[PDB]
Order: structure tokens, then C-alpha cells, then sequence
């Protein structure tokens, strides 16, 4: 796969703590860092292999040739999602934030402003 | 020089009075701070074995303490900070670290950032 | 008279200001939250692919 | 090996740092090049450890492509059991700082003049 | 003395027994601080031990430092915390004393084995102040830390 | 004693010196404050004695 690249605003996050996901945040910082700083250091590939020259200097011969062909012909597996429904579980809770909560909230908020006008006046 | 000058000096002062008391106590606040700080600074000159460092980090972290920041902080958690912070600026503010490195020095601006970073970072480190 | 007008003045605008500020925040911060999680996921796996290559080549 | 010490004119003072990554050191006795400095302390101060981490520190400096910020490292082992050395080396190996490094290793076994001589030898190489 | 001075180089672990400690009647009578290892440095023993020790070393040393205070002030006088730590040091000290199989004849009690985990742990607990309620000399001439606890009961 | 010993001595004598000094100024610090604090107080207690003072 890749890397999620995304943005972290730390006073925002941490404060958010809607109880059913709150806990994750506090832990989530520390978990992320582990991966973050670690991956930054490592290299992703190792050295490469000149099988011919090594083979010529081996005396248990044809084995290296076997391993060589099999290695070069071979592909290793990959690692895969348990969860790309989380991706979507967002947009649903985002409906929760906006429309559901937004609108009824928005109306209240606006009114107070207009209200304040007159109660300044 | 920018971070150290004061520190060398501070440690000096700290040291005689570091040596003073500790008789299950100490006395005036001024000095008490120096001690607290001092103690911190002591950690700052520390380093585990198998742990050589880069100057920018070093200056950086020193900058924090110098700038009177972690003197609030308590000693095991300094150590903890130090790590956290360090990997943090490396991570995040490698940019900045880059800058400082680049300038070969802290710049007031680099400072301004640093401080800022730090203060929040510090804040995060704590809270 | 004048006291209540300024008093009401603070309180009515207060409840607004705070709620419009609350609304704006949750949009970006909640999208950031989602984002960061995707982030953290992707990393780990390329790592997992990367690690296997080093391991077997060794 | 017989090599003259540099003349005054050949000499030029320091203006250079050089780092060791040791917070304390680089801070309070900020590291220079071309110098001499006594490292002094008792048996297993990590005495060697202290030095080692510095050597290790130079890795970045040999990665520190400023050439006068790339350092060819010379380790004179005087009267140092092979086992100790073996460890040392072992570290060095791990650290493979060794690539930019001579390790002149005079274990106690070496006849005394040899051991005596070795530094001068090392010295020659560094000059 | 040059000889030992030399000697050190060749070593791997040096156990310097403290005659003073011996003089404290202590048996094992060691110099702990000089019951040492170049096969010790943070990871050459690893840190639990190391640290535990550093704490320990600290506390005894500090206890020495505190001795200085005491030198003015008394056998039960200082800041209390310090007293704890002192006590911990005095206990620890005692906990380090161990019977001897060989010198069970002398000691009257046969030597012990505290295999390492129980050992580190042992002190770690004391360090944890777990025992604090406990009394020091109950730790004197013990093997396993429990037995010291046991011994406390045996006292009263 | 033998020079070592002397030093052994010395070491501590200094330590002592310090220690003594530690108290000295420390005590004095406490003191330093303390004397000042005595004012209202002094007066106050001196005050306390009012009455017999009179009658």
C-alpha cells in the first residue's frame, strides 16, 4: 500500500472527545508516533545481490542458482485492510455533525445574534 | 553560545548552591528555582551511554530549559520529555531544525518558532 | 435602564458567537480526525511490505 | 613516523567546533578540532563508552559531508586486552564507524615499546 | 597501588569486597559500588538492575551524604523522607546480607539462592517501599525477601 | 594520618566545613527572616504583658 498523508491540529483533536471515540484520541497520539518516527528512520529496501559472482565462488553449486531464479521470479505477498468501512463511518457521523446537529443548532445560534442586537438596543 | 553561555554560567552558580543545603530542604525561591532548573539542566547535560547527539537537538533542548521552560517539569518526566520532544521536533520541525542547522545557529526567528513549538509541545508533553 | 441593555448585550451575542465558533471548528477538526486515522493506517502497511523485503533478503 | 610538529605559521588556531554529541561536552567544553583534550576519569567510566559514543557521533559527520566535518577516526588502544578491544571493535563494527577509521590496537601483550610506539605511529597517520 | 591499577583492565567483573562493610559485620561483606562489572554500564547489565542499582547506589551514597547531616543531627533526627531513604538504605543493606552454606558453621544459617528475578524484584519491592512497614534487620541475613518478611514475624 | 588518611580526614573536614557553613547561613536565613518578623510580635507579646504591667 502507501501512507495516509493528513493534518494534525492537536488543540483541536484531544479537545474533541465525543465520548464514544474520545479515548482513542489520547492513546492515538502515542500510537501514531511510534509508527511516525520509526518509519522516518528505516530504509524500505535492503542491498541487492549479484548471484553469478557469488555462485562462481560457491562449491555446493546449483543451489545458489535455484534460489537465484526462484527469488528473481518470485513475488512476496502484501498486507491488507481489515477496515475501509471506517472511511465511510466518517461521512455518516459527518452527517451527524452537520445536518442533524448543525441545522437545529444553527437556527438557535443565529437567533441569539439578532436577539442581541435589540437587547443591546 | 547562544544557549550555553548563560547555562555555563548558570550551572556555575547553581553548582555552589547545588552543593549547599539539600538538607531535606533549601531556602529562598530564587535559588530554589536555580536548583530546580539546575537539576533539570543536569539532566540536560546527561545522556545515556550509546546516545550521541546532534548539535541542533542539543541546542534545542537546551534552549528550552534555558528559556525557563521545563524547570516546571519534574525530573523523571524531563527525561521523558526530552525524548518525546526530541523525536517530535525531528519529526515535525525537522523543517525548523533544518533551519537552525542551516543557519548553523538559532535565529531569533528559529527561536521564535522553537519556543512556540516547544511551548505547545511542552504543553502536550505535559498535558 | 442602561444597565440591562448592555448586560443583555453581552449575554445574547455570547451564545451566538460561541456556537458559530463551535460549529466552524467541528467541520475541519472532524475531517482532520478522519484524515489522521487514514494516515496512520496507510504507514504501517508499507512498512509491513518493506520489512518483509529486508527480512527475506537477509 | 618521524614527522615534525607543525610550525607556528603552519599552525592556525581553532575557530572550528567539532562535536561529540555529548550534550555536556559539546556544551560546556564545546568541541573543537585539531586539538588535544584530556579525558580523565576512573575505570569504566564507560571511559571508553564516553569516547565511543563520541566516535559514533562522528558517523553523522562522516555523513556530514563537509569534509572538515567528516572525520577520519583513529583509535589508539594502549594496553587493552583483546577481549576488551573485541568488544570495542564490536561496537565499532556495529556502528561501522570503522569504515572511516583506523583502529590501532595495542593490547597489553604487545611488547612495551610497541605499545609505547603505537601512539606516535597513530600520530603520524593523523598528521 | 599500581598492580591493581593495572589489574582492572584485564577484568570483566570486579568484586571488590568492602572491608568496611565486612566491618559492619555484613556478610556478604561486599563493596557494592565496587562490586562491579565492565559487563555493567546501562545495557551491559541492562537498566533495571542498573537503575535499581543507580537508585540504590544513589540512596546509599546519599545516605552517606546524609550521614554528614546526622554528624551534626542524630540516629533518628533528619527529614523523614530522607529517613525513609536512609532506612531503605539500611534495610537494603541488610537485605543484601545473606546466610552462607559454607559459613553456615559460623553464621548459623545456610546460604541461599535468590535466583535473579526474585532477587531484582526483591529489592525492587523494597524500593517500591512496599516494605517500609517492615523492619530492616529482618532483612539482615536473608535470602529471599519474603523470608525476611517472615523473619520480621519471627522477631515479634 | 598516613597521608591518605589525612586526606580522608580533610575531605570530611571540608565537608564539615561546608556543612557547618550550611547551617550557618541557613540558620541565619531562617533567622534573617525571623528577626524581622519579630517586630509586631515583639511588641505584641510585650503587649501581652499588659495588665500586670499596670495593675
Amino acid at each position: 500500500r502507501k501512507l495516509a498523508l493528513k493534518t494534525i491540529d492537536w488543540v483541536a483533536f484531544g479537545e474533541i472527545i465525543p465520548r464514544n471515540q474520545k479515548a482513542v484520541a489520547n492513546s492515538l497520539k502515542s500510537w501514531n508516533e511510534t509508527l511516525t518516527s520509526r518509519l522516518a528512520t528505516l530504509p524500505e529496501k535492503p542491498p541487492a545481490i549479484d548471484w553469478a559472482y557469488y555462485k562462481a565462488n560457491v562449491a555446493k553449486a546449483g543451489l545458489v542458482d535455484d534460489f537465484e531464479k526462484k527469488f528473481n521470479a518470485l513475488k512476496v505477498p502484501i498486507p491488507e485492510d481489515k477496515y475501509t468501512a471506517q472511511v465511510d463511518a466518517e461521512e455518516k457521523e459527518d452527517v451527524k455533525s452537520c445536518a442533524e446537529f448543525l441545522t437545529q443548532s444553527k437556527t438557535r445560534i443565529q437567533e441569539y445574534e439578532k436577539e442581541l442586537e435589540k437587547m443591546r438596543n | 553560545k547562544q544557549v550555553a553561555g548563560t547555562m555555563k554560567l548558570e550551572l556555575a552558580q547553581y553548582r555552589e548552591v547545588a552543593a549547599f543545603a539539600q538538607f531535606g530542604s533549601d531556602l529562598d525561591a530564587a535559588t530554589q528555582q536555580l536548583l530546580s532548573r539546575g537539576v533539570r539542566l543536569t539532566e540536560l547535560l546527561k545522556q545515556g551511554q550509546y546516545s550521541p547527539m546532534a548539535i541542533e537537538e542539543q541546542v534545542a533542548v537546551i534552549y528550552a530549559g534555558v528559556r525557563g521552560y521545563l524547570d516546571k517539569l519534574e525530573p523523571s518526566k524531563i527525561t521523558k520529555f526530552e525524548n518525546a520532544f526530541l523525536s517530535h521536533v525531528i519529526s515535525q520541525h525537522q523543517a525548523l531544525l533544518g533551519k537552525i542547522r542551516t543557519d548553523g545557529k538559532i535565529s531569533e526567528e528559529s527561536d521564535a518558532k522553537l519556543k512556540e513549538i516547544v511551548t505547545n509541545f511542552l504543553a502536550g508533553f505535559e498535558a | 435602564q442602561l444597565e440591562e441593555v448592555k448586560q443583555a448585550s453581552i449575554k445574547q451575542i455570547q451564545d451566538a458567537i460561541d456556537m458559530e465558533k463551535s460549529q466552524q471548528a467541528l467541520v475541519q477538526k472532524r475531517h482532520y480526525l478522519f484524515d489522521v486515522q487514514r494516515n496512520n493506517i496507510a504507514m504501517a502497511l508499507e512498512v509491513t511490505y518493506r520489512e518483509r523485503l529486508h527480512r527475506v533478503y537477509r | 613516523v618521524g614527522l615534525k610538529a607543525p610550525g607556528i605559521i603552519p599552525r592556525i588556531s581553532v575557530r572550528e567546533p567539532m562535536q561529540t554529541g555529548i550534550k555536556a561536552v559539546d556544551s560546556l567544553v564545546p568541541i573543537g578540532r585539531g586539538q588535544r583534550e584530556l579525558i580523565i576519569g576512573d575505570r569504566q567510566t564507560g571511559k571508553t563508552s564516553i569516547a565511543i559514543d563520541t566516535i559514533i557521533n562522528q558517523k553523522r559527520f562522516n555523513d556530514g559531508t563537509d569534509e572538515k566535518k567528516k572525520l577520519y577516526c583513529i583509535y589508539v588502544a594502549i594496553g587493552q586486552k583483546r577481549s576488551t578491544v573485541a568488544q570495542l571493535v564490536k561496537r565499532l563494527t556495529d556502528a561501522d564507524a570503522m569504515k572511516y577509521t583506523i583502529v590501532v590496537s595495542a593490547t597489553a601483550s604487545d611488547a612495551a615499546p610497541l605499545q609505547y610506539l603505537a601512539p606516535y605511529s597513530g600520530c603520524s597517520m593523523g598528521e | 597501588d599500581p598492580a591493581p591499577a593495572t589489574t582492572f583492565a584485564h577484568l570483566d567483573a570486579t568484586t571488590v569486597l568492602s572491608r568496611a562493610i565486612a566491618e559492619l559485620g555484613i556478610y556478604p561483606a561486599v563493596d557494592p559500588l565496587d562490586s562491579t562489572s565492565r559487563i555493567m554500564d546501562p545495557n551491559i547489565v541492562g537498566s533495571e538492575h542498573y537503575d535499581v542499582a543507580r537508585g540504590v547506589q544513589k540512596i546509599l551514597q546519599d545516605y552517606k551524604s546524609l550521614q554528614d547531616i546526622i554528624a551534626i543531627l542524630g540516629m533518628d533526627e533528619l527529614s523523614e523522607e530522607d529517613k525513609l531513604t536512609v532506612s531503605r538504605a539500611r534495610k537494603i543493606q541488610r537485605f543484601l546480607s545473606q546466610p552462607f552454606q559454607v559459613a553456615e558453621v559460623f553464621t548459623g544459617h545456610l546460604g541461599k539462592l535468590v535466583p535473579l528475578k526474585e532477587t531484582i524484584k526483591g529489592f525492587q519491592q523494597i524500593l517500591a517501599g512496599e516494605y517500609d512497614h517492615l523492619p530492616e534487620q529482618a532483612f539482615y541475613m536473608v535470602g529471599p525477601i519474603e523470608e525476611a518478611v517472615a523473619k520480621a514475624d519471627k522477631l515479634a | 594520618a598516613t597521608l591518605k588518611d589525612i586526606t580522608r580526614r580533610l575531605k570530611s573536614i571540608k565537608n564539615i566545613q561546608k556543612i557547618t557553613k550550611s547551617m550557618k547561613m541557613v540558620a541565619a536565613a531562617k533567622y534573617a527572616r525571623a528577626e524581622r518578623e519579630l517586630k509586631p510580635a515583639r511588641v505584641y507579646g510585650v503587649g501581652s504583658l499588659a495588665l500586670y504591667e499596670k495593675a
